[PDB]
């Protein structure tokens, strides 16, 4: 479901990372939408329609959503310093997809 | 009925059978008396076997999931969709389109987990398999509404008994299943791209309806697809590379053929 | 109404089948259908190549 | 007299001549056919130009080097952009046409070499990485050669589709193709290939842009080889006409 | 109530019957269906269709287009064997992954013909005579050409005309052959020989390829099916 | 089978198909070649399965009750009524009245209750449903005169059996059953008001034939409707706020529909 | 005895068979029918009834009769857009609890036309003209009156006559639409843009209201019925 | 005394149906009844309002 | 009943509806038709779209203020950049069409105003 699962995103130090996870729905799916990131644990959650910072110390104010439930969950990593594999698992109850970056500097 | 051949002696004319000209893309249709001397042969033999109907008819397994009675997984969820096996996918698969009616047959099999609970006295086992059709409520927990039935067709099979048999008519919007789609649900040409974006042919739910027994039991479901009034459209090559994915059908190059020692080898 | 057609034997018999539901997607499998035609994939030139003439000219 | 080589295509405003070419080969055995009413599922009145867009559109020449694996075009992609077949492409949003492939590449009587040009169905092919699917513009390509590469793509985080000529991008025998309607381009004998291909999909119409019903995959099964003093440039060009083009649902252009 | 008792084979599953069931979703209108070009009714039609045969399976060439061609060349001598394979559709590798062969290997027993179709994709010029011949199982495959021209064979020349068809005929004591490898059912051997040697003029090549290609005549048949060997899976998708 | 379109060309009349008069309550019966050209398109499209009888014939669960076999609660007691559920109930409001038979399905399901008891060996449980009509006689304990049946329409099933069905002609007083009633009983206006004053359908009692065992045993009885031969009377807006109660039509205010962000919005 | 095996799928039960069932109470003599008026025997003819759309669900206008009305007034310019829908009378939300859409949430699969019929509300003497447009699928939703033009459209002019009639087409690749979201089968856009502008006459209000309709043509068909999402339920009430 | 139906099939087939139960209340559902009549509820008008022509004149 | 103001006309995919309108006026009496063989002189098979152009465009709107003198339109070069009118006009050489010219502008009974909507041949100005 989510386009190009496997990502690998290269960025200089200083500058907003943009982690695109944008996923496409099938008609089997009528779930709630959990949208969870991981990094190599939980940076952020979205379930009942709320965003969590998760307290992650290394990523606390750093990560947001750039958009939801449309289709696109995004995420803009501002002042990296963070590199590892970003792990995005958008969640419905017939399939649950993942996608990962890897991150460079 | 297989078509026989025909006598012929010795001959010598301007005509030739044997010389032509594949550039036309024509598959000679030459017969062995046309390149020596045969006898009448009457063959009895029958492409019977070879039908599309008997070709794809055998039930196969699609997919097993296994859901345990107490813990995290109550329930099992499995989106229907034949590319989950290799076997009948590969089948499938030699049709670009095919069209056909399914008879889902579900093997179901229990097993006394290992515990530490004593006096394991379990009743007969009662499951409940259930078709959710796409756009329709689903299931979160294995007691939740969904699970009463209000008009999603489930059948509910206590253990012991023959394996549940219902049968599905044929059901795509369009005029026959894809098998190959060499298209983007999205106009922008930007999201996913294969089968899966033009098939979705619901979501399957089974479950315990009762705990049976004071210790775990994990029960295993196997679900068998049999295509049955079978049609299909436009032949293709057979999946020479193993599949790697469901959802796409990216391979891992592989040689064209398995090697022999020389090109006069006879092994 | 029973439907009446002959069982599948060897080269050199009557069975009996009754449709019981009546979705008619029940139906069992039609596997008696010997019919082909290769012309649509084998020899699909617009133009007829006899096989005895040259192919050619 | 009479000679089977020589025949001459005329559709539209614009036609073609082949001195020496093997029989047309009539797709599955089904010439292309506007759509009838017993399966029609668009009750808007369909357009049918049948002179603006079934007329010869000749493709971008590519060049046929001995070290040259394969090419593929997408025909309706490949004519997206290509004068009022590709205008009214983009406005209507249902789209049905036959297609009248002609592939031509002419060599002299020393040269030598084989094509195999076959219109394949579904052409859905698999990226380099098992887990994302390739990106358009890396499976398709406007009036592009989007040529195939002998050497296994390198696998990594990437939408590279697999170019692999020995499978053709499909994970199959490319010696199995020849199930698909083909004419082979044996330089001694024939300069020229036309496959006439009926309209193949599930639907009665289906969207030009959402989906791409048909792929020409020209791969050399025998590479050119000519000794030295012989020309070294043979092209290999590609006139595709679209035929019965029928057209629904008129919208805003774009996509 | 009509008094019956279950025979045994009662509340069974079998992989392959034929039988009715309740359909789970009644009075379903299902999509009426249309006219697509190139409906298959039966396995054999594809068979019949040609498709080329890697011959030169040898070594890493199974890794390249080089795999389908046949290397042919203007030799000072004759006789000299060109390709080699035994008649095994379902077994030999040299068939095992054309379109006949993998069909063939969803099956156990198969009757009848075979038109190895040789289209000659050398120059325009070059002019070679070759001895396409078949032996009959029963003795050693052919090691010379003399050997060979007693088989069943037939002398290819190039003209205009490009593809020759050896038609393979169908010897055999039993009525089908096994569609793997055994010794009570030997196909036979198929090999080509230089019938003279491929002369070519000055300023042309002098080493062409021959293509192969292999099809089913309208007198072939298979029986038993069975699920194929080369397909392979550890866990699902 | 569905009415299909038919050809039209380019008009210039006087006369006007679109432009109409809503006020009058007649939905315009115009087709898609009146507003614009279109082609002549045989539809075999069958309006099928929207029958009323397809609609309702699906079996639906609508109570499920849990009886132990030694213990307070010994037998299962429920009043018959298709309003303890959501889905089968709303499906029946759509028709203000409904005339239809029915096929009760009962899904039985045991489970040995944690315990302390040793030697757990339960044999077969047999249990017994008995259907009290309205004025009968009820049972007060599992083993009262009631059980040993008289004339009520009881079945009998030994557990691992396939599930007992047994069928219901049409049980009304009335000439249809009445889903909505807007009286009361009481001709003074004072009491009860709604359904439950006018629909009785009896009572149902489900108990252990034999306590089954050494160890206690909990049954979960599943009580499955499916309307057949149903006619449907006077159409009716679908119960747009969730249900609160079973024997009234109270409701909590919810929003008309659910929003969206703007006028223009397109999600 | 007849000799007879139980073939899999027997002693099962399925939510969705018919078949016959001994009767409990034999012989009961039910209430013999009479005439009610409007006895319904398919579900599409309710559906080919009028509906009013809350078009307006903007907010929290859904929580009042708001949700209907769609405001027009007299703006100093033309080709504002006057409200706009995605053409999914299963999903949206637009359509979700209209009669046609609630009906159609209890089923899987769609196809036909839809009469959207828009009532004027406004005063007597106002004239408004508006371009009822339904956009085919393919493009971005119209965002001018211009790129409206194009697709396929009804000028409505504001008479003696009220309400006036859109009967959205059938456009679409497949014979069925899926109920629910899917990118593969969008069902297209409808939009209204202001023709002209509303024109009053002084003393009148020039803040008029707009009420839209939905029906099913006699040419729209569901299938594969399925429990609808909108009803929940946590305990038997 | 077995009855004879068409069974449901697609467009573009025979099953038979014994009544076994005498009660009458036990038959099968009656499924193949596509009746309708949008009349009583679509254009409920007392008097005729043909579409083509103008509906308040 | 019947009533000779309102109208509909129906053209491509796009229709019109007109409450009050004033009958139709047919040009000189001769309502368009496609190029009849006796009168042809281009020798090419010509295109006919005849949906994808006959649909009803429409412009822009134009305010009617007291002061406003005039307005003119050059019809086929008004249509040169909308929809396959305009690119099928693009494309070809010689193009003949007719026209269905209708020009929209509703005000309320207090209002007052008189256009004359005529349509000029060869406007050289």
């Amino acid at each position: 479901s989510i386009t190009t699962p496997e990502e690998m995103i290269e960025k200089a130090k200083g500058e907003t990372a943009y982690l695109p996870c944008k996923f496409t729905l099938s008609p089997e799916d009528q779930g709630p939408l959990d949208i969870e990131w991981l990094i190599s644990q939980v940076i952020i959650l979205y379930s009942g329609d709320k965003i969590y910072d998760d307290y992650y110390p290394d990523l606390k104010g750093r990560v947001h959503f750039t958009s939801l439930k449309s289709g696109d969950a995004s995420i803009n990593v501002t002042n990296l310093q963070d590199i590892g594999t970003y792990q995005c698992k958008v969640k419905k109850a017939p399939g649950v997809a993942n996608k990962k970056i890897h991150l460079v500097v | 009925r297989v078509a026989d051949t025909v006598g012929t002696g010795p001959t010598n004319s301007e005509a030739i059978p044997a010389l032509t000209a594949a550039e036309t893309g024509h598959t000679s249709q030459v017969v062995p008396g046309d390149t020596m001397q045969t006898r009448h042969v009457k063959n009895y033999h029958s492409r019977s076997e070879s039908t599309v109907e008997n070709f794809l008819c055998r039930s196969a397994c699609v997919y097993f999931t296994e859901y345990k009675n107490s813990g995290s997984k109550r329930y099992a969820e499995w989106v229907v969709t034949t590319r989950q096996a290799a076997q009948l996918r590969r089948k499938l698969e030699f049709f670009t389109y095919i069209r056909f009616d399914l008879e889902l047959t579900f093997v179901i099999t229990s097993t006394q987990q290992p515990s530490t609970t004593q006096n394991q006295d379990a009743q007969i086992l009662t499951h409940q398999i259930m078709y959710v059709p796409p756009g329709g409520p689903v299931p979160d927990k294995v007691d939740s509404y969904v699970w009463q039935t209000s008009t999603n067709p489930s059948v509910f099979w206590t253990e012991g008994n023959a394996p549940p048999r219902m049968s599905i008519p044929f059901l795509s919007i369009g005029n026959a299943y894809s098998n190959f789609y060499d298209g983007w649900s999205d106009f922008s040409r930007d999201g996913v791209y294969g089968i899966n974006t033009l098939n979705s042919m619901g979501t399957l739910y089974a479950r315990h309806v009762n705990t049976g027994g004071t210790g775990p039991i994990k029960s295993t479901i196997r679900i068998y697809f049999k295509p049955k009034h079978v049609k299909a459209w436009i032949p293709r090559p057979p999946r020479l590379c193993q599949y790697e994915k469901a959802k796409n059908v990216n391979f891992q190059p592989s040689g064209v053929t398995t090697t022999r020692q020389s090109i006069t080898a006879m092994t | 109404g029973a439907q009446v057609s002959t069982q599948k034997t060897g080269a050199h018999i009557h069975y009996t089948n009754i449709n019981y539901y009546k979705d008619a997607a029940s139906n069992s499998a039609t596997r008696q259908d010997f019919a082909q035609d290769p012309g649509k994939f084998t020899e699909p030139v617009k133009d007829i190549m006899i096989k005895s003439l040259p192919a050619l000219n | 007299g009479y000679s089977d080589r020589v025949r001459s295509i005329t559709l539209g405003n614009s036609t073609i001549t082949t001195q020496e070419c093997a029989n047309v080969v009539v797709g599955y055995g089904v010439w292309p056919d506007y759509l009838k009413d017993n399966e029609a599922t668009a009750e808007d009145q369909p357009t049918q130009p049948d002179v603006a867009t079934c007329r010869f559109y000749t493709l971008d020449s590519v060049q046929w080097q001995k070290t040259s694996p394969g090419w593929w075009w997408k025909l309706p992609d490949a004519l997206s952009n290509l004068g009022l077949f590709g205008q009214n492409m983009q406005y209507h949003y249902l789209g049905r046409t036959g297609y009248t492939i002609h592939v031509q590449c002419n060599a002299s009587k020393f040269h030598q070499g084989c094509l195999l040009v076959v219109c394949v169905p579904e052409a859905e092919m698999g990226c380099a990485t098992l887990d994302n699917t390739p990106s358009s513009a890396e499976l398709l390509g406007g009036d592009a050669a989007k040529e195939f590469a002998g050497e296994p793509i390198a696998s990594g985080s990437n939408k590279l589709v697999q170019r692999v000529v020995y499978n053709a991008g499909m994970g199959i025998g490319v010696g199995n193709l020849t199930i698909f309607p083909h004419q082979w381009i044996n330089l001694r004998t024939n300069n020229s290939a036309t496959i006439v291909m009926p309209y193949t999909n599930s639907v009665p119409m289906d969207n030009m842009f959402r989906h791409n019903n048909v792929t020409l995959m020209v791969i050399p099964f025998v590479p050119l080889d000519y000794c030295p003093g012989s020309t070294t440039y043979v092209p290999i060009t590609v006139t595709i006409a679209p035929m019965n083009a029928e057209y629904n649902g008129l919208r805003l252009a774009g996509h | 109530g009509l008094p019956t008792m279950n025979t045994p084979g009662s509340c069974q599953f079998l992989t392959s019957d034929d039988f009715q069931s309740p359909s789970a979703m009644p009075q379903y209108d299902v999509t009426p269906e249309m006219r697509i070009p190139g409906e298959v009714k039966n396995l054999m039609e594809i068979a019949e269709v040609d498709s080329v045969v890697p011959v030169q399976n040898v070594g890493e060439k199974v890794n390249s287009m080089e795999a389908y061609q046949i290397p042919v060349r203007s030799n000072e001598g004759s006789g000299t064997q060109v390709f080699g394979f035994p008649l095994q559709p379902g077994y030999s590798s040299v068939f095992s992954r054309t379109l006949l062969g993998e069909i063939l290997n969803y099956y156990t027993h198969w009757s009848g013909s075979i038109k190895l179709t040789f289209m000659f994709c050398g120059s325009a010029m070059a002019t070679g005579k070759f001895l396409l011949a078949y032996s009959p199982l029963g003795a050693g495959a052919p090691t010379k050409r003399v050997d060979a021209m007693l088989g069943t064979h037939v002398v290819w020349d190039v003209g205009l005309q490009s593809s020759c068809v050896l038609c393979i005929p169908w010897i055999s004591q039993t009525h089908y052959r096994y569609v793997a490898s055994d010794e009570c059912t030997a196909g036979g051997f198929i090999t080509c020989w230089y019938q003279t040697n491929i002369v070519v003029p000055a300023d042309a090549q002098s080493s062409c390829y021959i293509m192969c290609f292999v099809s089913a005549c309208n007198d072939f048949s298979v029986r038993l099916l069975k699920d194929t060997p080369f397909i392979s899976q550890e866990n699902f998708f």
